[PDB]
């Protein structure tokens, strides 16, 4: 093998050829870069600002719950009803979450008393947008931080917050407002059904919150929330509670998508 | 030192040299002392390395040392996330076993290129005799060959083969077959005489494995085992440096280019990755993803598969390879060294000229009778034909009426063999015309006589005479002839005819051929009745003053297709060299006959005589040709050999040791040559091994040649070599069109991961859909260019310079990668941004989005219409950019394969669909792409989404572009071959 020195005199050809070829290659390269940019400029000239062209990965919305303390392979909310500094990291994550939901952070929206599709087609709101409809803290009533700023957590009957994934123009149906219904996945043979109580009544989401018209058309629009007051869960046991949305234009039977209309969370209420 | 010098020594100097006796043999003891000193008399079989360790390097190399580390990054990334409980990343277990499958199938794509792999020393143990017949302690018995030692006193007799290298002391009418040494199957007498300086020429040496034809002999063993002459031949055969083939070096060149390039790119972005903030257990999973993107996995496949679609085409024209690397070697070959006997020739003594009418007529020497016949209306000829037909003791065997006269089997020697066949061609039957003229007497060719002679009654009932026919050594046929046939008369033999005959028999004697006199005389009925008492050993018939009838001459003639084949190859710039063991003066004649030497070329020994000037005075340069004998070469330095090979372009070597064949062949290879060797005999093997391609004759080949050769012309039709050059130049020029197609796409495979690492935009192209582009969609289109026809008349091109013109040269790589691949990446990213923007995520949004994009814990990512997107709704769309970049590529790998059809022509000026296999690959490229795209189950299994129809169109100006960007370039070098557009942007 001997000795392998470098090839410094390997300027493959002469320093005039290399200024010649280089300024050619980049003259090629930038021309394409300006053609490619000409395309994305024609691309951002065919798009429409308030409505997406296609929602090809948004047939049925997702559903998401608070407090969100994750472990491996799913949601897990395993605290201490007695001990008070292991439900204060779940009580504060429901509070600071609602720190953009109060009547003052809801200064932008208007009261909707239509209880049907909030259909708008021209722009009347402050700064040429469409109106939204409020959702406030106190509407989860006993699971809003008042009269319960630990959200049922000291009393072994906590308050999760099921949150839908808003979609533009998305019609879930208008014969009914779609409800929450949290129950076990494995119904225990010796125990009872998960008897549960929703806020506001029935655990629905009002039909005046839809249609969503984009974050440009209803800029300050907020999702509606629910707060299931979970009563039954026995203490020192590990159950599984499924928090579905039943509706006309919604499903919850997607075995590749576990957070699509339903949100599965392990829950432990120790003593 | 091993130099057989025992032929020079005396009988007394011999019992001193082997402590033996001249009539007793050795002492029974000493025959074992030597056996336990020198080992047995056989051939040491050299094993190669085993059969599985040539699978072990096939899994290593420049593309194979990388695909071990990326399957070791994939099983240390299914290993640090399965002990922590993370079942979702079996995207790196599916990515480890599919790459080691690329290691071993590509390892099977480099091992299944060895068809025979037969041991060469298989056929050196089959030309050897099992038992000998020796004397020790003064008793004659029968022994195994492998029990003969240096000094053994052996007896030979004809029919058996010779059992050692044996100096002859007494021998009675003894003759051998030294084709295995000379390639020449003409008997060579042997005697107790020391008739040459060289032991390869002298008569008192008989060689192991030489078939002793007739007679007896006794002598002493002089060399044993591998020390014999035929044993030295075997040591050079197996024991050859297995230099890589031409294409092997070229394969390993661009492998080293890509192996260097894959290690810069991935490992300057490992410095980038840790230094724009990824951890190490992330930064190691960028190199892995880059190398899978940049390296063309199934390149090594498309290479070897292409080589097969040539090899089959070669086999269909009855040329079968033995390892695919050979299939190209011919087109890159500059120099062909050929045996003469049964390579260019027919190794079948046959008639060529016949002096009568004081003029030499040229006979027809072809195996199928195609060429130039001669003058058969001369009444002086039809007598000359009557003498040789009658005076002939050979015979055809029964049942060959459907056999060509040349290929028939004749009992006797090659002389009468030739004449008899000639007699079967000009005449209808040679045997029936010898029976209408029944024979009454005879004297066969004797050696006190030095001629043949027979006397017959006649076919004519009205003629009762007796006719005497005779043939012999031309000079002696004259001094027992006193009358002669010129044009129909008979004339006295004055001193003007005894000069015009001694003209012709020395004229054709300069063409190096067997010459034979012929004569006749009709015995009258007045002194020899039609039942006369002819008495042979009494010798009452005159045996002189006979009517001479004309010479005939015969030679080893060339094969039907050889002189045209030779011309075709020098027309492809190739230099041709004769390398034979035959005698010099047959060789030179044959060389000019086939066209190794061109009309007008001269030796220094041709010039010196036309000027009447001595040879030392000739200017060497002047000579177009030169001829060099076995002695001369051994007397030469190689320093003188190169000056010779330089000085004279048309070269002929002869009387060559098989040793010396190789020397020449490698003395060319040292001058940077790609060297072919065609051959047929045991003399040929070592220069068939060392040759960058060896070719052996399928039929007339001796096995040792065939098992040493890399290529086998089954039909011996030498003009096959020309078809193999054509397809080795074609495959060479058709491999670099396929590689560029495979290599350009490696750039749009690479650029996503780079961007994805730096700009933190979603992953545009996943390691799974990359492995499907490489290992399915563009396999068929890559190979379909092995069916492009040439653009220049390829057989008028000089053979390529094997230093300068390469398979993957610096310009080709840069043009496919940097320029075509750029446009392929600029369609792929134009489609990645329209699918992202038409479904919810705008351009700027992509920057820095990946960390929020690739997040299980966030099921709510609000896009550029505030829309919340679950991790599966997002990763489903990450699959709709896997599958929209993937089809931007596939749309540019159609315009690619159409601009990889032509290197110099326009696709316009030849055509678009002229290759019919190419247009069948494109419809499969398309339709495995829709199968993956649309088929149910494809989104979850193979990560492929049913994309929208507008997303096929987005990369279409970019493909119509790629075609016409190359279009303008191809014309641009046509109309101006000089200026900068040719000398930098050609590939
Ligand atoms: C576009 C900008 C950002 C990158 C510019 C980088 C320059 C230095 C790079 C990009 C393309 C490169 C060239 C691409 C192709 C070739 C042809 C080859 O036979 C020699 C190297 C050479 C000539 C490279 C030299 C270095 C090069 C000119
Ligand atoms: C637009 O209107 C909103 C009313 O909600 C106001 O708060 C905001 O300051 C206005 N901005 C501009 C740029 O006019
Ligand atoms: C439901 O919506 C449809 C709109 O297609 C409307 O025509 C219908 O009256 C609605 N029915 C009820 C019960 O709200
Ligand atoms: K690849
Ligand atoms: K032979
Ligand atoms: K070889
Ligand atoms: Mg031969």
């Amino acid at each position: 093998y001997c000795w392998n020195p470098d090839t410094g005199q390997m300027l493959g050809r002469t320093l005039s050829r290399w200024v010649w070829i280089s300024l050619y290659y980049v003259a090629f390269y930038v021309v394409m870069s300006g053609i490619f940019a000409l395309c994305i400029y024609v691309l951002m000239r065919t798009i429409d600002p308030y409505t997406p062209d296609y929602q090809d990965q948004l047939k049925s919305p997702g559903v998401t719950l608070r407090p969100d303390v994750y472990g491996e392979k799913g949601l897990d909310i395993s605290y201490n009803v007695s001990d008070s500094t292991t439900w204060a990291g779940l009580a504060h994550t429901l509070h600071r979450f609602l720190a953009g939901y109060s009547p003052a952070a809801q200064e932008g929206s208007i009261n909707c008393t239509s209880e049907k599709y909030f259909f708008q087609e021209s722009f009347l709101a402050p700064n040429h947008t469409k109106f939204s409809c409020k959702f406030t803290a106190d509407m989860l009533q006993n699971c809003s931080g008042r009269p319960d700023p630990t959200f049922g957590f000291a009393e072994g009957k906590p308050c999760f917050i099921i949150k839908m994934n808003r979609i533009v123009k998305f019609l879930p149906g208008n014969s009914t407002a779609p409800r929450v219904d949290c129950a076990f996945l494995d119904q225990p043979r010796d125990g009872p059904p998960l008897q549960v109580e929703y806020f506001p009544a029935n655990g629905t989401y009002s039909l005046h919150y839809f249609p969503y018209y984009g974050k440009k058309a209803q800029p300050h629009y907020s999702n509606p929330l629910v707060a299931a007051k979970l009563l039954n869960v026995p203490r020192n046991r590990d159950v599984v509670i499924v928090c579905k949305i039943l509706a006309e234009h919604v499903s919850f039977d997607n075995p590749h998508d576990p957070y699509e209309g339903k949100v599965e969370f392990k829950l432990k209420i120790q003593k | 030192g091993m130099e057989i010098n025992d032929h020079q020594l005396s009988v007394a100097e011999l019992e001193q040299k082997y402590q033996t006796s001249a009539t007793k043999g050795l002492s029974a003891s000493l025959a074992a002392e030597l056996l336990l000193r020198d080992g047995p008399n056989a051939l040491r079989p050299p094993r190669g390395t085993p059969e599985y360790v040539k699978f072990a390097r096939q899994l290593a190399g420049g593309l194979q040392c990388l695909m071990w580390v990326a399957a070791a990054i994939c099983l240390i990334a299914f290993a640090i996330q399965a002990s922590e409980g993370d079942l979702t990343t079996d995207d790196n277990l599916y990515l480890a076993l599919a790459l080691i499958a690329v290691v071993v199938v590509t390892g099977c794509f480099g091992y299944y290129q060895e068809f025979k792999s037969t041991n060469i020393i298989a056929s050196f143990k089959n030309l050897v005799p099992q038992q000998a017949t020796v004397i020790r302690d003064g008793d004659k018995f029968q022994i195994n060959a492998d029990q003969l030692v240096v000094g053994d006193l052996v007896e030979m007799k004809g029919g058996d083969r010779v059992p050692a290298d044996i100096r002859i002391l007494q021998a009675q009418g003894c003759k051998v077959d030294n084709s295995s040494l000379t390639g020449e199957s003409e008997p060579q007498t042997r005697s107790p005489e020391c008739t040459h300086e060289s032991p390869l020429e002298t008569r008192n040496i008989a060689f192991f494995s030489t078939m002793c034809l007739e007679g007896t002999a006794q002598g002493l063993v002089v060399n044993t085992g591998d020390r014999t002459i035929i044993g030295r031949i075997a040591s050079l055969a197996s024991g050859v440096e297995n230099e890589k083939t031409p294409i092997a070096i070229e394969i390993e060149h661009f492998v080293d280019i890509i192996a260097g390039l894959a290690i810069l790119f991935g490992a300057t972005f490992f410095i980038v990755a840790m230094c724009i903030g990824y951890t190490f257990l992330r930064a190691m999973v960028f190199f892995m993803a880059i190398v899978v993107a940049y390296v063309p996995e199934g390149l090594l496949a498309t290479v070897t598969v292409c080589l097969s679609l040539t090899a089959k085409r070669l086999a269909s024209k009855n040329c079968v390879v033995k390892n695919l690397e050979a299939v190209e070697t011919l087109g890159s070959t500059s120099v062909i060294c050929s045996d003469k006997t049964g390579t260019l020739t027919q190794n079948r003594m046959t008639v060529s000229h016949l002096w009568f009418d004081n003029h030499i007529h040229s006979a027809d020497t072809t195996e199928d009778q195609s060429g130039q016949t001669f003058d058969q209306s001369s009444e002086t000829w039809r007598a000359l034909c009557r003498v040789l037909t009658l005076c002939n003791r050979a015979a055809f065997k029964s049942g060959q009426d459907a056999v060509p006269v040349p290929k028939r089997i004749v009992i006797g020697d090659a002389s009468e063999t030739a004449l008899l066949k000639f007699s079967e061609l000009t005449l209808g039957n040679a045997m029936g015309y010898r029976e209408r003229f029944p024979k009454v007497c005879e004297i066969p060719f004797n050696s006190t006589n030095k001629f043949q002679l027979s006397i017959h009654t006649l076919e004519d009932p009205r003629d009762p005479r007796h006719v005497l026919v005779m043939k012999g050594a031309p000079e002696r046929v004259l001094e027992r002839c006193s009358s002669i046939l010129i044009k129909g008369q008979e004339l006295p033999l004055d001193e003007q005819w005894r000069e015009a005959f001694q003209t012709a028999y020395l004229s054709l004697g300069g063409l190096g051929e067997r010459v034979l006199g012929f004569c006749q005389l009709y015995l009258s009925e007045k002194d020899y009745p039609p039942g006369y008492a002819f008495d042979v050993e009494a010798m009452n018939f005159p045996t002189s003053g006979l009517c001479f009838a004309g010479l005939v001459s015969m030679i080893d003639p060339p094969r039907a297709t050889v002189p045209d084949a030779v011309l075709k190859c020098r027309t492809a710039g190739i230099r041709v060299i004769m390398v034979t063991g035959d005698h010099p003066i047959t060789a030179k004649a044959i060389a000019a006959s086939v066209g190794i030497i061109s009309e007008g070329s001269e030796t220094v020994e041709d010039i010196a005589a036309r000027l009447r000037v001595p040879v030392d005075q000739v200017n060497r340069k002047d000579a177009r040709a030169c001829v060099i004998n076995g002695m001369q070469l051994k007397d030469m330095d190689p320093s003188e050999l190169v000056e010779a090979l330089r000085t004279h372009p048309e070269m002929v070597f002869a009387r060559t040791s098989p040793q010396q064949k190789l020397v020449i062949v490698e003395s060319c290879q040292r001058l940077g040559a790609i060297v072919a060797v065609t051959g047929d005999g045991v003399n040929d093997s070592p220069a068939l091994k060392k040759a960058d391609i060896g070719v052996a004759m399928g039929i007339a080949g001796s096995d040792a040649a065939k098992n040493a050769a890399d290529m086998i012309l089954l039909d011996d039709n030498f003009a096959s070599i020309v078809t193999g050059v054509e397809q080795g130049r074609l495959i060479f020029d058709n491999l670099k069109k396929s590689i560029a197609y495979t290599l350009t796409k490696n750039i749009p495979e690479l650029t996503p991961y780079l961007i994805y690492i730096t700009v933190s935009v979603p992953l545009p192209l996943g390691c799974i859909t990359i492995l499907f582009i490489e290992l399915c969609t563009d396999i068929f289109p890559s190979v379909s260019l092995a069916y492009e026809k040439a653009e220049s008349d390829i057989m008028h091109l000089r053979p390529r310079n094997p230093k300068r013109d390469r398979l993957v040269n610096e310009p080709l790589a840069a043009y496919s990668y940097f320029q075509i691949g750029a446009i392929q990446s600029f369609a792929g990213f134009t489609d990645y941004f329209t699918a992202m923007a038409q479904e919810g995520w705008f351009p700027l949004l992509c920057v820095g989005l990946r960390p929020q994009w690739e997040n299980h814990h966030l099921q709510d990512l609000q896009d550029s219409y505030g829309q919340e997107w679950t991790f599966g709704q997002r990763l489903y769309q990450q699959y709709t950019c896997y599958t929209v970049f993937f089809i931007s590529i596939e749309m540019c790998q159609i315009a690619d394969v159409l601009i990889r059809k032509t290197r110099r022509l326009s696709a316009f000026q030849q055509g678009f669909f002229r290759n019919r296999i190419l247009v069948i690959a494109i419809v499969f490229q398309v339709c495995i792409g829709c199968f993956l795209c649309y088929c149910p189950g494809m989104p979850n299994i193979f990560n492929f989404m049913p994309i929208r129809f507008q997303w096929w169109l987005v990369p279409m100006p970019f493909s119509l572009l790629i075609f016409v960007y190359d279009e303008i370039r191809k014309l641009g070098v046509r109309c101006c071959p000089g200026s900068w557009w040719d000398q930098e942007l050609y590939y």
